[PDB]
């Protein structure tokens, strides 16, 4: 039976009158009659006497004061395990590729504990992606977490695309893609490439997209959570790829000014820090099984002292951050070597080799950076020998971090390249040195190895 | 063209005077469900000629 | 206006008195409570900042007819939040949960005559008919009403009227 | 003429005959305030939200809070006759617009109703102003062509047709400009074009129209209009009639363009309404939702795949993708791209075109930086000639502005420095292009030729853009055949690149700038 | 231009329509009013009880 | 104009009988559960800082005295706190 | 019949009994003391409450006055009679002359001209100022908007413009007053009333002194004017004295009418109360209405929401700019900022168009070069930059020029500038064939005639 009533509709968010005996707990699910379609409300809040505060988990549109509201006594549930393989589903892990039936053995609650620190593990065991800067400047570990912050249209989701190309493939494991807060086209675009590809059967994707009301994306990365979660605890080893955890928390601060809290700091809610702990703090790799995660920041006008960014760099382990400040040169991957990092880069992980060419690469862009303030004004003929000098093989390493991509084929009308760690760490310690101090700086750009960049010299 | 179409104008005019009593007997009639023969058809005409 | 505010009294006196079956008595008694409130001199008292308790027992004091420790005990409570002027809309929910409660309704009808009396006959049955409820008439003669009539219940309308029809057929441009 | 209108006399009579005597049961409040276009509604327990409530006259309002005891509502019009204690009825109705085909050419309100004066719409029925969009497994990949009929544009920041592409930049640097010569252009492709006008004054309305009118583009293009004057209720919905209409063409295999104008006049109006109906700000006075507003407004411009289009005609058409493509403008204060309206709708879509007044003052007219500028969707947008050609414009200009700022005091310039610099230079010289002015897809890929196989590396600059005149009247008058297979097809070939070879060849031998 | 004149063929026609509606209307309030009866009030009520 | 802490059964009480300052000060009910606070009306003899006892042997620290109700904020797990406890 | 209920400021609540509760913009009147006060209706309230705004002072206003509803809004006298007179926001005679000879009174409050009823027009209006139909000229019948901050020369400005167009124009003209310096309409009226073109001039004022609901309603008051004698079918000139302290009269009034704040703390309601009072001021197929106005721009903040509102509005928008005005250049128009629709091949032809884009061309590059010329100086620029440079500001000096509101200021003659002058001159300082002169001769001259007599005597 029926036993509430919704009492109040504002926007997305509902009230609803239980009698006083049988109020609704908290995160519990709720069920209504919206004209033929049958809505699904997320409880927030029990306040005053019966009433509670929901999330609608679909359009608020045609719901009247007084319609019969069903208590479903559990939150939402999706279905998990092998059956998710190669299947498309919304926030409430219902089917949207048209394939049928889920037909799933087991559900869980999409709310849950992290694991507790007697269970965690650090086994941060190398893993190469092919990419230059990312290998050397950000090298990844398995069962790490790695974000890719990066303002409006500087490469994340290519990035992203090429790291799965790259590692998914070869993981020979599950995968889960949470397509939060996504385009529309991007997710149709992303579930072809897989099945033209043929690797569509080892992933499963969760989809909440842009066009979708704020209950939906808040929660969908929650069910992608509970699916990697599910294959963890089997003891498998999986990826998880978030396409934006950003608009996560941009629904939150949606919702947040409906249900009655008081606004803080630049317009976010007040539990922002809260919300993206417990998010964060289940994607974890346990002693049972390992997730590797790669996470895609957006980060508003590249402030990256808004805080949502700020907040989200503490909960990282490899962080890269993509600039425009490098994309608006056209050379990408854009990633920013001054800025980016990992905890897998020292000399007890990487070897003394890798170590040394990577805080040598630093320390030449850092000054360069500096010189070039002096050129800007005063000319590059007023500097030391030695500092000209710097300057040019600063500027080669530059464009050497270069890298044609596979993926990005269309946009460069040219085949993308793949490089192992060693030649990276082989081409970098060239450059620093004088065996290209020859070249031209164009002989660099977006060539593949140092072993055709001489090629390009020669075409250049 | 807008001299032609002013002539024009004042003889529609002249037709339809006839055509709206139709239209408020029928009104009347369709409006009160079932049918009446109504007598004082001296306010027919007198709003019929008058406004027009 | 106090309707919001009002709301939770109204239900919890209305439980009350039919716990202790008195609904009628609390009916006469909110009645007074509501008419002593518009006194001139205790309304300018109420928009005063006295101290509850000090506001409570003068109010009590005028209103000698309540029974004491149950509806004394109310203005108490709504003294404690400063709802008093908010009795008159207490009332008159109360008397929607009675309505309710003992499923009846008052239902309004408009027309451009008197009515046959046999024709209410008919319409009070149609409306225990529509709505499961015993069907209290207060029916109208209107001038506006051309011809036909207009029957109104709760904040539902059947519109029988000529007037109504004309403007109705009228919007057909 | 006249003796036509006794025949529509008749049909006036038989309106009579058509009409319904039986009387309907509606749900029945009244109007306890009226302030600012607003309404509060005791009673209508039976209103839903975003249903049609209707007033005294043919007037409406919109139902956003369902409060307890109380309704509270936005009128879709003049609101001032309006009084407390009026009756007011809730229908049952979602709002609705007239669509079709007769739409085009028209000029019409937010709510559809004719306002050139050229009588009576003609329409294929009315559609929901409100909806959702086709979901992940409905769509198809964009990979066809819009032109724009720019240089700068089509070359640099190419369009497919189902993509959305912000316009954004300062007042008065020819963001409208651009969007109705994207409009024009269209005047033969087959596309179908929606004209949406939120906030803008009607004179320059009149003005745009008659620009329109005096080219072919008017009987191709749907003109929506909420005028300066006009409610924030009328405001605000604008755009959705406009995708409404949008849809119509896109759910039948067809093509259709929309150029929603000021999208943040939008924002503008519905943060009046939100603060007039007490809802809490957020950021810069904004209410949360608006992200949600442009979102699903501009979710709905999608491709969609052929079996899509054959379950919405129940297969009366069969194999044909149809698709919308949105171009929304959003203006920038000082170039701060970082307010709260323009980062929303930078994140929503495909890619944005800046134009920015330093190149503008300076000349560079369309005023497109090439840096900040992007396009998502990328070659496959564009004709296989134009792709090829294009890739290296655009990175290669880029580069050209951080080398010119290197330079700028260096003295000695190496080859390789000099030649990217007069490169640059003349690249940057080219693109430059007159309003109303487009060019088909042969003329740029020949100017494109002549820039990157270095014709015009001797040639100099204040010359070159007589060279590119001289360049297209030569071609239109000598070698016609190549243009009609290079517009037809977009082909490139090795006898394609011969031949525009041999006419590069030709006309700089045997012609004169 | 002849398009145009077209187009303003139309406008006048509507025009006509309007008034010749909102006229016979005005003069049908008058004639119904004038032609109230007893009996058809009655039976108004009998249709609306008899479907109620 | 708005509520409180008035809801109906508390009234409903006070109808009935008007001193319930008769029962003990010790104790009392979650009226309220959002965000990690709850609202407890009751507990008369609370004070600032003190820690209240929760269901499943959990803690809250009493943040505000308000005139009619404690807002008290759970160390630890709150979701399955409803109120009535 | 109606109760005043509470007095906040300019706000007035009424009580009325709920059968008989005014309309909105309903006209209210109440006797203060010794005087009559009008009150006009904002918002209706709950339960017969009206809410109201006084137009006049608030202050000795008691609770519980009679106040009476007069069944219509404020009407104001209209036509040939108002012609010559000093007018209230209530269309009240304001000058010591006896009462206005009305035929007809129009209700303020009205709606914009449709769609259908537009007209456009392409004829240029010639003034004689130099940089102004330079670049940024403007048509009969089209909007001419004056941005500027405090003192950098509004007013002058406009008062030239009346000087030039309404004198060689030959119809009736609307001068409103809002907002503005009182001395200033005084000075005003009487310059008219020497010269004898009065009798061509509406004239109603609205100045600071006023209460909030004076400065509120009187733009209203003279958009009604205007528009009477554009509906009779002339051709008119209105003048608005600073459309800003409409916005800001809205601003001060909206708090107390329980609306909440947005933005810098504007009224929400901004952008339409700005677009439906600019939407009137419309030439129409009947008759054509030329406008001028000011528009204030606090704190020079050009991004402020009220200039930046009012920017769509406009056809024609003229920036004055403080730092050149410290420089002396008067008048201190920026012409990288000015602009107009009707710099426009076709309606200008092309040797004025070219002539303008060179000219802005010239100035942005030099403004490139500045911030190389602050730091290094000018002897590190290439030979072409100095010419650049060299040119830029001979540009810069040749756009000032004497106005003759402006003889007082500067002692010299005021200057009258045809076209054609203005586009011989820049072509010729911009090909260089002044390049020989030096700065100082392009300062405040008329014509370069003027430059090359100022040279010879340096
Ligand atoms: N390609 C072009 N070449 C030359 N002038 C141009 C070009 N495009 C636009 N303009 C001119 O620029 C001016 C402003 O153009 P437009 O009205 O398109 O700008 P906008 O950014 O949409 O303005 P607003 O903020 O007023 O709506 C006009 O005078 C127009 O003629
Ligand atoms: N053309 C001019 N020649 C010389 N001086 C001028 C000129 N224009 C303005 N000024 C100077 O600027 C002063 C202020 O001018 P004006 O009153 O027109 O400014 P405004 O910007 O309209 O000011 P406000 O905002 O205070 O009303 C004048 O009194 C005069 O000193
Ligand atoms: N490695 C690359 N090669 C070529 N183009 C790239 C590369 N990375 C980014 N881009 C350009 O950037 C555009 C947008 O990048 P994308 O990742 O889709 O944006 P976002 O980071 O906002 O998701 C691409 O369409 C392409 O034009
Ligand atoms: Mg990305
Ligand atoms: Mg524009
Ligand atoms: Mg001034």
């Amino acid at each position: 039976m029926a036993t509430g009533k919704i009492v109040q509709v504002i926007g997305a968010v509902v009230d609803v009158e239980f009698p006083q005996d049988a109020v609704p707990r908290v995160y519990d699910a709720l069920e209504v009659q919206n004209g033929n379609e049958r809505l699904v409300l997320e409880v927030q809040q029990q306040l005053g006497g019966g009433i509670v505060r929901t999330i609608a988990m679909g359009s608020s549109d045609g719901l009247r004061r007084g319609l019969d509201v069903k208590d479903l006594e559990h939150p939402i549930e999706v279905p998990v395990g092998k059956a998710t393989l190669g299947r498309i589903m919304n926030v409430l892990g219902e089917p949207v590729d048209m394939k049928g039936e889920i037909g799933e053995e087991e559900r869980w609650a999409i709310h849950r504990a992290a694991p507790s620190y007697e269970e965690l593990s650090n086994s941060q065991e190398l893993l190469e992606t092919g990419i230059k800067v990312i290998d050397l400047m950000a090298p990844f570990a398995k069962g790490g977490k790695v974000g890719l912050f990066g303002g409006a249209g500087v490469g994340k989701t290519v990035n992203m695309m090429e790291l799965i190309r790259n590692i998914a493939i070869e993981h020979s494991g599950y995968s889960v893609f949470a397509g939060v807060g996504e385009r529309t086209r991007e997710g149709n675009d992303f579930y072809h490439e897989m099945t033209d590809s043929n690797v569509i059967d080892k992933v499963s994707l969760v989809y909440g997209q842009m066009n979708e009301p704020p209950g939906n994306r808040l929660r969908v990365a929650l069910t992608g959570l509970t699916m990697a979660e599910k294959f963890r605890d089997e003891g498998r080893d999986v990826l998880l790829f978030v396409d934006n955890i950003y608009r996560y928390t941009l629904a939150g601060t949606e919702v947040s000014a409906l249900l009655g809290r008081m606004p803080s700091a630049v317009g976010y809610q007040p539990t922002l820090a809260e919300e993206m702990g417990v998010l964060q703090e289940r994607i974890t790799s346990t002693k049972t099984g390992s997730i590797t995660s790669v996470q895609a920041v957006y980060v508003p006008a590249d402030d990256l002292t808004d805080p949502s960014p700020a907040t989200t760099f503490a909960h990282l382990d490899a962080t890269v951050v993509l600039s425009r400040q490098i994309a608006s040169l056209g050379i990408y991957p854009a990633v920013d070597p001054l800025d980016s990092t990992s905890r897998q880069l020292d000399p007890l992980v990487v070897g003394q080799e890798h170590y040394d060419t990577a805080r040598g690469v630093q320390s030449i862009l850092q000054r360069y950076q500096e010189l070039k303030d002096i050129i800007a004004i005063l000319g590059m003929d007023e500097l030391s020998e030695e500092d000209k000098l710097v300057v040019a093989r600063a500027r080669k390493i530059q464009r050497f971090l270069s890298q044609p991509f596979f993926v990005a084929e269309v946009f460069t009308g040219s085949p993308g390249k793949y490089v192992s760690l060693k030649d990276t760490i082989r081409g970098f310690k060239g450059i620093m040195e004088g065996e290209y101090d020859h070249l031209p700086e164009q002989a660099f750009y977006m060539v593949g190895s140092i072993e055709e960049a001489v090629e390009k010299a020669k075409k250049l | 063209a807008q001299a032609e179409i002013e002539a024009e104008r004042k003889r529609a005019r002249e037709e339809l005077r006839k055509q709206v009593a139709i239209l408020a007997v029928a009104g009347a009639e369709k409006i009160i469900e079932r049918s009446v023969d109504e007598a004082a058809n001296s306010d027919i005409v007198d709003k019929l000629v008058a406004e027009l | 206006e106090f309707i919001t505010v009002a709301r939770p009294y109204a239900k919890a006196a209305f439980d009350f008195a039919v716990e202790h079956q008195s609904v009628e008595r609390w009916q006469d008694m909110l009645a007074f409570a509501a008419e002593v409130t518009k006194n001139e001199q205790m309304a300018e008292l109420l928009s005063g900042a006295l101290a509850p308790e000090t506001l409570a027992e003068s109010f009590i004091a005028v209103a000698g007819e309540q029974l004491d420790e149950n509806g004394q005990n109310l203005i108490r409570v709504m003294a404690e939040n400063g709802r008093l002027n908010a009795l008159p809309d207490v009332l008159e929910q109360f008397i929607h949960l009675r309505a309710v409660s003992e499923a009846t309704a008052e239902v309004d009808v408009i027309s451009a005559a008197a009515l046959s009396e046999q024709q209410l006959a008919k319409i009070s049955a149609a409306m225990e008919k529509r709505l499961s409820r015993k069907v209290k008439l207060n029916a109208k003669i209107d001038k506006s009403v051309m011809a036909g009539v207009i029957i109104r219940a709760g904040d539902m309308v059947i519109d029988g009227s000529v007037r109504g029809r004309l403007e109705r057929l009228a919007d057909v441009l | 003429m006249q003796l036509n209108s006794t025949e529509i006399s008749e049909l006036i009579k038989q309106r009579i005959a058509q009409f319904n005597v039986v009387s309907e049961a509606h749900n029945e409040g009244t109007i306890v305030s009226v302030s600012d276009g607003v309404i509060r509604i005791h009673g209508l327990a039976d209103a839903m939200q975003g249903e049609m409530i209707s007033l005294p006259g043919n007037r409406y309002a919109i139902a956003l809070n369902l409060e307890r005891d109380s309704v509270g509502a936005v009128v879709m019009g003049p609101y001032a006759d309006l009084a407390e204690g009026m009756k007011v009825k809730a229908t049952g109705r979602i709002l609705e617009v007239p669509v079709g085909r007769g739409l085009l050419g028209r000029v019409v309100n937010t709510l559809g109703a004719p306002i050139d004066g050229k009588g009576p719409l003609d329409h294929d029925g009315f559609s929901a102003v409100e909806a959702i969009a086709p979901g992940v497994i409905e769509r198809q990949s964009v990979d066809q062509p819009v032109q724009t009929g720019y240089k700068a544009v089509d070359s640099m920041i190419p369009i497919g047709r189902g993509q959305r592409e912000l316009i954004i930049g300062d007042r008065q640097t020819g963001k409208t400009a651009l969007a109705i010569d994207a409009i024009i252009n269209q005047r033969d492709s087959g596309i179908k074009a929606i004209y949406v006008a939120i906030g803008q004054k009607a004179s320059t309305i009149s003005n745009v129209v008659r620009k329109l009118e005096e080219h072919g583009a008017l009987a191709n293009t749907i003109v929506v209009v909420a005028t300066a004057s006009e409610s924030a209720a009328l405001q605000y919905l604008a755009p959705y009639a406009g995708a409404a209409m949008g849809e119509y063409f896109r759910d039948r295999g067809e093509d259709a363009l929309i150029i929603y104008d000021d999208l943040s006049k939008q924002a503008v109006a519905y943060r009046q309404i939100s603060l007039l109906l007490r809802r809490p700000p957020g950021r810069e006075a904004f209410p949360g939702d608006v992200f949600y507003l442009h979102s699903r407004l501009l979710e709905r411009a999608a491709r969609v795949n052929a079996e899509y289009v054959e379950a919405f005609t129940k297969g009366e058409v069969k194999g044909k993708t149809g698709s919308l493509t949105a171009l929304p403008i959003i203006e920038t204060q000082a170039g701060d791209v970082s307010a709260f309206v323009p980062t929303n709708v930078i994140s929503i879509t495909d890619g944005q075109i800046f134009l920015e007044t330093n190149l503008f003052n300076a000349g560079i007219r369309p005023a497109v930086n090439p840096g900040i500028s992007v396009s998502r969707v990328g070659g496959a947008a564009q004709t296989k000639i134009m792709k090829k050609l294009s890739g290296g414009i655009r990175t290669a200009l880029a580069q050209y502005r951080e080398l010119a700022a290197f330079s700028q005091f260096a003295s000695d310039l190496d080859d390789a420095t000099r030649k990217q610099l007069d490169h640059g230079q003349k690249v940057t010289e080219l693109l430059k292009q007159k309003q109303y002015a487009p060019m088909s897809v042969a003329q740029q890929s020949l100017v494109l030729f002549a820039a990157e196989r270095g014709y015009l590396a001797d040639v100099e600059l204040s010359k070159i853009g007589s060279f590119e005149a001289a360049l297209l009247a030569y071609v239109d008058r000598d070698h016609a055949p190549l243009m009609q297979e290079i517009n037809q097809t977009g082909g490139y070939n090795d006898e394609i690149e011969g031949k525009l070879k041999g006419i590069l060849d030709s006309f700089k031998a045997t012609q004169s700038w």
